[PDB]
């Protein structure tokens, strides 16, 4: 009773702690406020996840009801054994092909995604479309325009988008400083298929480690 | 059954290991724990005791040694300021 | 459902043959009958609902409705039993009652203890030991009072007993003065005896426990012991004995107190009561100093010898318990033995009718080997010549026995080549002359074969012409007898280079492979794994590309030991022979054994597991994975998990490279059971490989990717039982940063509750540990540590626990914690050179 | 018990079915998607069609897409009626008329027990996008029906004729619909019925 | 143990003595129960051997064990090994209602 | 893709030369015939480990022993009624009784036997640091800073035994400075200055302990408080002449 309501609002909270942005509203029951508040905003410490609190189990999740079966890692799959057993509603295979599937081709293969330090998994989270959209802006850079979204915009082959005209009155993109384009700050001739134009960059080891060799061992 | 067990043996580890935070556990109980071992990790490793030696620097480091062994107790403080 | 009715003790209960203290008075009694009488499914439930409500029925209706049922003598070990573990959950969940329904219970489970089997025996002693944490010291010590000055001595004779477990439970040092107030009592003579008897299950119980404790029992031993009661001058004799023997030589410097008194009581009262001084003093001589050791055995030896005519059982019995151990001191001679004691022990007795009685004919062979330590083996053998040729078949029986617990220690290297020749002479007329069925006869003369080999050659030959002629036979019992001295001898046979021999041998066995009597023909698959993993393949005679055909057939026979012996030389034939028997017959093995292994013998099943790594090394990997992986599909666990297991070994000897992709697609089938095996199949081929593992790991990330994500407690689980072992294996080889991804699908699992997966997820979070180090696997417990839901606090410092078993330097420089954080803190951790 | 239909699963990326609800996820159990809840056999699923919880889900569904935005006892012969139809003319436009003729107490002689007989022939303007066969549509039928007689149609290629104006003063006997009463006639004594 | 959960362990410090398992139980890590690679021999307390009990296996208690126990390689590098004497002291429901059924 | 994963290989060139252990006992017995004679010395810093001899009034190197790869946190030397080998604690809880022995050409350290104690780490509540054996040898006594002592009966025979652990809990009583009393074959008896873990105010008391060879355990026998200021404990042999 008393102790219960000898507890310290939790702004008084805030000014004890440097990062007072992760403190949260039940941290006032907190039984040890002051250390836990010096221990949850403590420097590399990752918070709980946060589907306590929650009495579905942590999954009852509607996104696991579309979650994709598997996939097989790329490498994996060129074994072709997905064709030889059909999984989806003998197979004999040699071994140097499989050996040196995870050997020889696979010894510096590692899956694309994986998480970071306090990367931690809530319910509603989907790893998958994170990894297209890491990979996509590994591969979509302004200037090209794919075939797809090209037809889609109707716009014709050799002919600019239509910000190229807006972009003449209203200047390069605050952005990208360094992007060309033909016909304005880059040669019209160099325009070829879905590429109108690219970045050009003003900015023009072995790390002690560099082993300078790559054996796998062998099966055989 | 099974959590009555680990129950037992939530005993029987709090015994040998000394301090093993179960539910609730005070600072001032889990904090002593942790003074414990830090200073027992400082002593108990001739290196870590050699370099609290140099750095503190007492004239021999045994006295170091038994200086974390007495800091481990509470009332150690106050016997300092009794001195 | 209420199956199988009890119609006296159903009347008994009343109650409901068709208002919240009548809803559970009723409901709790329905319940109690569920257990009792009732069917597996509904008594199961009714076991959980009854512990989980435990705490609200009150204990007074709970124990008023529920202990005297056990008071009726219609009750059956069966359901007895079946509320005596409703007995210990309650006892044990409530944990507090008064002193009167106390006393009850532990009347009513106290006769537990006196039970012949041992079966009950425990959870009698299960019952006590967890209601004396309830009541307390003072309770049952108030309980024990008026009980032993009863008069009934089969009641005095159970709270004995029960009294030492509470002893044992709450400890002897608490219980000790009550035991000095019904030891030293003056007013009743039966609290005097049961207040002896007490220290006597104490010192049983306690075992070697009982010495830090043995000062205050031998006050009672000392003082009590001299009471002119003849019983309790005998029972002060046995606890001597027992405290003795449990005591082991320290207890000396105190028993030398009671030393005394025993001789002048041995001197005079002589009978029974110097059965049990002499039992005392007998448990004495180990402990003895050696120069105490030498004048006491000298003392006793003569009264020993003296009394070897004793008639009665008892007293024998005990003399022979004290040539046992005085057997063990070295101030007596092996001279001095066969010039005095030998000659007058075997003579006397060895007599027929001492072989009648089995628990008498223990202490006689026990006894004699002891002897066989000092006398000399080819004396006491030489002894035992005579013994072997008698006409009784059970005389001959324990004449076997004492040369196999003597031949196993010493061995017949002392033998001369006469009384050699006239001791496998004896074994061969006794083992063809048996009558009885008995297993000890192979056994023992094997250990002989066993003991000595290249001098069995001349003798080696007619022994195996009793094996044929004993292999052929109307019994069955001496034919599966005969067979098991087969596969025990056919080791010997080698090293006399008889080889050709070991291939008739070989022939007549399978030939003999049809008989229709499986408990013989498992014996007979024995032999032939004993030939064949001895005698080189290719000279074997059938040859084995012809045997195994002939086995294919025999794993249908079902029973057991066929299965076993069976699985074991397909199993031998697995690894010694890869090319001699076809690639397709082999895969009949396969389908046969998958087929098989719904046994429900562990070692059938494992055998099964295990011979399906040398079909894997023999025959095509993905040709056994075809089968195991299309078994997977099937309901039945041991099916699912024992294919799994063979899909581990396979993995193992093949290695993974061929095992795994094909694994990965039997994953992506959308079977839940099918993903349970395939996940647990990857577990157990992990933990075959310590090494290989480090390799494999990136490629198994993405399958643990939908495993732990998936919905299924159970895919999570065993997901995470992957992790163990992967991450114990792997741990350290650098692949952390996986280990990391591994570990931040796991977190969100910690607060998952049930008890399968609350272990399985510390485990792997333990594993977890090793891999990572604890710095990062502490910054998320301690991110967690404390925090004020009550339930997530509790929930981390498991984890917490744990890592603070396995790691505590490890997690010393780890701890989150600075001079604003705690106000002590350390101030030598700031200090810098 | 599933009665041979196959549920497809839920990652197989959408043949109609029966309920267009309850899949199989990635792995094999059977889940209903609104509901969000997983069902061992097909035994549990049909517990819980037939239980409250699902059909509250249903018409918490049905709310959100308005957000978004004696059938069994129908005696048939399907005996083909007569009609006779013929084009008229009033003032100020044209509109059509049909005269529908039934039986003359030849078959309705077996069945007199004031069972809807008291009901009167009924019409509806159907549109043909929905048919039997779908093959062709385009155009709307003025379909009259009576319990015992066979249904029947008659094509309406003009957009409208004779769709008047407030013809009565605004009277509220619904009956069926507005079409009916205004512009229907049953003589039941000889069995005639008009339209126009 | 792992798998049955009522059965209690004795947990002292090992004495030189090591505890033996029946043929039955053979191969089993007394902590994990797992049949792979085995390394260290289990080390039981004085108080768990003594007289007969000292000739059980101890890990269903009740046959005579010729062989020893070992550790695996898993339990070996969690501590477990190191934990205290493994002895199963009560005979375990799933014994004791399989007894109790048959006889 | 080239993988960066540094990989460093580790050399120790020249090894740790705190030197935190010793003991006095004669191990090997090198270029004589047959000698016995108690000058030698072993001493240990954690992993590394060095023999030295003098006999000539100047100290030599014998060998300098492979990486045992542990940190020794005790070693004494053992004199049973023979050649006298060391008892070595470390890290790993087990007690190692290691005797040095010359095999093939050089000196190589074997191990006799070694006990699971504790766990793997450097703990409180591991029986190490705190080490010393009975003069007469009869004994060998681990311990720890905090919670427990544990003294086997070490027997030697055709093979050597080391007798079960005789432990003694005491919880809150924090343990330092073992010091073992010589005795005449009595008894084994050993004193520790136990400083109290939990308590209001410092209390540092020394106490005795008789290890009873007949009633096999350790008994608890004089418990005197000293003042907080209380360092060490060292053992007076006999004072047989005086009272
Ligand atoms: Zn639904
Ligand atoms: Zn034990
Ligand atoms: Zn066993
Ligand atoms: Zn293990």
């Amino acid at each position: 009773k008393r102790r219960k309501t000898e507890k310290p609002s939790l702004s008084q909270l805030k000014s004890q702690v440097p990062y007072p942005q992760i403190i949260e509203w039940y941290d006032c029951d907190a039984r040890y406020p002051g250390l836990l508040a010096s221990i949850k905003c403590t420097k590399n410490v990752i918070p709980v996840p946060s589907h306590w609190q929650s009495k579905k189990e942590y999954l009852s999740g509607r996104s696991l009801l579309g979650k994709r079966p598997f996939e097989l890692p790329d490498i994996i799959k060129k074994t072709n054994i997905e064709q030889m057993r059909s999984t989806l509603p003998a197979l004999d295979l040699d071994y140097k092909k499989l050996h040196d599937v995870f050997f020889k081709i696979g010894a510096n293969w590692k899956p694309d995604h994986l998480l970071c330090f306090g990367d931690v998994y809530y319910e509603n989270r989907n790893l998958f479309e994170e990894t297209n959209w890491k990979r996509m802006v590994d591969h979509k850079r302004p200037g090209r325009i794919s075939q797809e979204l090209r037809a889609i915009m109707n716009l014709p082959e050799g002919q600019l988008p239509p910000w190229c005209m807006k972009m003449k009155d209203i200047g390069l993109p605050t952005g990208y400083p360094d992007l060309k384009i033909a016909g304005l700050n880059w040669d019209i001739t160099n325009l070829k298929g879905d590429v109108y134009g690219k970045i050009i960059p003003n900015h023009h080891r072995n790390y002690f480690g560099a082993l300078i060799s790559f054996e796998t061992p062998e099966f055989e | 059954a099974e959590k009555q067990r680990q129950l037992k043996l939530q005993k029987i580890y709090k015994q040998k290991y000394i301090g093993l935070g179960d539910e609730s556990t005070t600072r001032e109980q889990w904090q002593r724990n942790v003074r414990n071992d830090t200073l027992n990790t400082l002593q108990g490793h001739s290196a870590s005791l050699e370099y609290v030696s140099l750095s503190r620097g007492d004239l021999s480091i045994r006295d170091t040694r038994i200086h974390l062994l007495k800091s481990m107790s509470p009332g150690y403080k106050a016997y300092l300021r009794e001195e | 459902d209420l199956m199988f009715f009890k119609p006296s003790d159903h009347k008994y209960f009343a109650d409901v043959i068709s208002n919240k203290d009548e809803k559970k008075e009723r409901t709790l009694s329905m319940l109690l009958l569920k257990i009792k009488n009732g069917n597996t499914a509904s008594r199961r439930t009714s076991m959980r609902i009854l512990t989980d409500k435990a705490v609200t029925f009150g204990p007074e209706m709970i124990f008023n409705r529920l202990l005297p049922i056990l008071l009726d003598r219609s009750l059956e070990d069966q359901e007895r039993h079946l509320m005596i573990k409703t007995i210990d959950r309650v006892l044990y969940q409530l944990g507090d009652l008064t002193k009167p329904y106390v006393h009850k219970i532990l009347v009513v489970a106290a006769p537990l203890l006196i039970d012949e089997d041992p079966m009950v025996r425990s959870t009698g002693q299960e019952i006590i030991t967890n209601l004396s944490t309830v009541a307390g010291l003072k309770t049952i010590l108030t309980v024990m009072r008026p009980d032993i000055e009863n008069e009934d001595e089969y009641v005095r004779n159970v709270t004995s007993r029960a009294a030492a477990v509470v002893a044992k439970a709450l400890g002897v040092n608490q219980l000790l003065p009550f035991i000095n107030a019904a030891c030293h009592s003056r007013k009743s003579w039966k609290a005097r005896h049961t207040g002896i008897k007490i220290v006597q299950q104490i010192g049983i119980l306690l075992g070697i426990g009982v010495l830090n404790h043995l000062t205050g029992l031998m006050s009672c031993i000392k003082d009590c012991l001299m009471d002119d009661h003849v019983p309790v001058r005998i029972v002060t004799a046995h606890t001597l004995s027992t405290l003795a023997e449990n005591s082991y030589p320290y207890g000396i410097e105190v028993f030398n107190v009671v030393l005394e008194p025993l001789w002048k009581g041995i001197r005079s009262h002589r009978g029974k009561v110097l059965s049990s001084f002499l039992k005392a003093v007998g448990s004495m001589i180990p402990l003895m100093d050696p120069e105490y050791a030498g004048y006491y055995t000298t003392e006793a030896m003569r009264i020993i010898r003296r009394e070897f005519d004793s008639p009665d059982d008892e007293m024998k019995k005990t003399i022979l318990l004290v040539l046992q151990k005085c057997s063990a001191v070295e101030s007596i001679t092996p001279k001095f033995l066969r010039e005095e004691i030998a000659p007058e022990f075997f003579q006397k007795f060895w007599v027929r009718r001492v072989a009648l009685d089995r628990p008498l004919n223990k202490v006689v062979t026990y006894t004699t080997v002891t002897l066989a330590k000092k006398l000399g083996c080819s004396y006491t053998i030489d002894k035992l010549l005579t013994p072997l040729r008698d006409e009784a078949e059970p005389f001959r029986t324990m004449a076997v026995h004492a040369v196999t617990r003597t031949v196993n220690l010493l061995g017949t290297a002392d033998l001369d080549e006469r009384l050699e020749t006239r001791l496998i002479d004896a074994l061969l007329i006794a083992f063809q002359e048996q009558t009885n069925s008995d297993s000890i006869i192979f056994k023992g003369f094997g250990a002989v074969t066993v003991s000595l080999d290249i001098r069995m050659k001349p003798f080696l030959a007619p022994i195996v012409s009793t094996i044929l002629n004993h292999l052929k036979h109307k019994t069955p019992l001496v034919r599966q007898h005969a067979a098991d001295l087969c596969a025990i001898l056919i080791p010997v046979i080698k090293n006399c280079h008889e080889f050709e021999m070991l291939n008739k041998l070989n022939i007549i066995l399978y030939e003999s492979l049809g008989e229709v009597y499986p408990e013989v023909l498992g014996s007979i698959i024995n032999a032939m794994y004993c030939i064949t993993s001895v005698m080189d393949l290719d000279k074997l005679q059938p040859p084995i590309n012809q045997i195994l055909p002939t086995l294919t057939p025999i794993l249908r026979n079902k029973h057991r030991k066929v299965e076993v012996n069976t699985i074991k030389f397909v199993g031998l034939i697995g690894k010694l022979a890869p090319t001699y028997a076809p690639p397709k017959e082999w895969m009949r093995i396969c389908f046969e054994l998958l087929e098989l292994l719904k046994s429900t013998n562990k070692e059938i099943r494992r055998s099964a597991n295990a011979t399906f790594g040398f079909i894997a090394e023999a025959i095509g990997p993905h040709d056994v994975l075809v089968a195991l992986l299309n078994n997977l599909k099937v309901q039945e666990r041991q099916l699912r998990v024992c294919t799994a297991v063979a899909i581990g070994i396979v993995a193992k000897v093949c290695g993974p490279y061929n095992v795994l992709p094909v694994i990965m697609n039997e994953y992506t089938t959308p079977e839940t059971n099918v993903q349970n095996g395939v996940l647990k199949a990857m577990s157990f081929m992990f933990e075959y490989i310590g090494n290989m593992s480090k390799d494999y790991i990136y490629f198994i990330t993405p399958l643990l990717e939908d495993a732990l994500t998936d919905r299924d407690l159970v895919h999570r689980q065993t997901a995470s039982n992957v992790i163990t072992h992967l991450a114990l294996n792997c741990s350290g080889t650098g692949h952390e940063d996986a280990f990391i991804h591994l570990m931040n699908l796991l977190i969100p699992n910690i607060f998952e509750t049930s008890p399968h997966a609350i272990m399985r997820i510390l485990e792997g979070l333990e594993a977890l540990s090793q891999a990572l180090g604890p710095g990062l696997f502490m910054n998320y417990i301690w991110a967690g540590l404390f925090h004020p839901a009550k339930n997530v606090r509790k929930a981390f410092w498991r984890v917490y626990n744990n890592m603070y078993v396995m790691y505590q330097d490890a997690m010393v420089p780890f701890y989150p914690v600075t001079p604003d954080n705690n106000e002590e803190y350390i101030e030598e951790l700031d200090l810098v050179l | 018990l599933s009665k041979g239909e196959n549920v497809p699963y839920t990652f197989q990326d959408e043949q109609v079915r029966s309920n267009p609800y309850i899949y199989k996820n990635h792995s094999g159990k059977l889940v209903c998607k609104l509901c969000n809840t997983m069902h061992m056999s097909w035994s549990s699923v049909e517990r819980h069609l037939g239980g409250k919880k699902h059909g509250l889900n249903v018409l918490r569904r049905g709310i959100s897409i308005e957000k978004s935005s004696d059938f069994r006892q129908q005696q048939k012969i399907i005996e083909a009626k007569q009609s006779l139809k013929n084009n008229g003319t009033i003032p100020g436009s044209v509109g059509l008329a049909i005269q529908v003729n039934y039986s003359s107490e030849v078959k309705e002689n077996s069945v007199d027990s004031d069972d809807k007989a008291k009901v009167p022939p009924l019409i509806r303007i159907v549109s043909g996008l929905e048919l039997s066969d779908t093959k062709q549509k385009g155009k709307k039928f003025l379909v009259i029906a009576y319990e015992p007689f066979e249904n029947i149609a008659i094509e309406l290629p003009p957009n409208e004729i004779l769709f008047s104006e407030n013809n009565d003063m605004d009277n509220n006997n619904d009956g069926v619909d507005e079409l009916n009463k205004k512009c229907t006639f049953w003589d039941a004594i000889s069995k005639l019925y008009y339209v126009q | 143990s792992r798998h049955q959960f009522d059965l209690i362990m004795c947990l002292k410090q090992p004495g030189v003595q090591t505890g033996l398992l029946c043929e039955k139980c053979d191969g089993k890590c007394p902590i994990c129960d797992s049949y792979v690679r085995p390394k260290r021999k289990v080390r039981v307390c004085e108080n768990c051997s003594f007289g007969k009990q000292a000739k059980n296996c101890i890990i269903c208690n009740l046959n005579v064990g010729v062989n020893d126990a070992f550790y695996c390689w898993e339990c070996c590098r969690l501590g477990k090994d190191k934990d205290g004497c493994p002895r199963i002291l009560n005979l375990g429901s799933n014994r004791l209602d399989r007894h109790f059924e048959k006889k | 893709a080239k993988d960066d994963e540094l990989y460093l290989y580790h050399l120790t060139l020249k090894k740790q030369t705190n030197f935190v252990h010793s003991c006095i006992g004669h191990f090997v017995d090198l270029e004589a015939g047959s000698k016995r004679e108690q000058s030698q010395l072993c001493v240990a810093t954690e992993t590394h480990l060095e023999l030295y001899d003098t006999a000539d009034g100047e100290l030599k190197l014998i060998a300098k022993f492979q990486n045992l790869f542990a940190t020794i946190t005790s070693m004494k030397s053992l004199d049973l009624p023979w050649p006298t080998f060391l008892a070595l604690t470390s890290d790993s809880g087990n007690l190692s009784i290691v005797q040095i022995i010359m095999h093939a050409g050089a000196l190589r350290l074997k191990t006799l036997v070694n006990q699971p104690l504790t766990r793997t780490t450097l703990r409180r509540v591991s029986p190490i640091s705190y080490m010393e054996i009975d003069p007469n040898g009869r004994c060998i006594i681990l311990s720890s800073v905090e919670q427990n002592k544990l003294c086997f009966l070490v027997d030697y025979a055709q093979k050597l035994r080391i007798s079960s652990p005789l432990e003694i809990i005491r919880p809150h009583m924090v343990t330092l400075d073992m010091a073992v009393v010589d005795v005449n074959f009595n008894n084994p008896c050993f004193v520790t200055l136990e400083i109290d873990n939990a308590a209001t105010q410092l209390s540092v008391h020394l106490i005795f302990y008789v290890l009873e060879l007949g009633l096999n355990h350790i008994v608890k026998k004089a418990d005197y408080l000293v003042n907080p200021s209380a360092n060490f404990v060292l053992s007076l042999p006999d004072l047989s002449r005086y009272n």
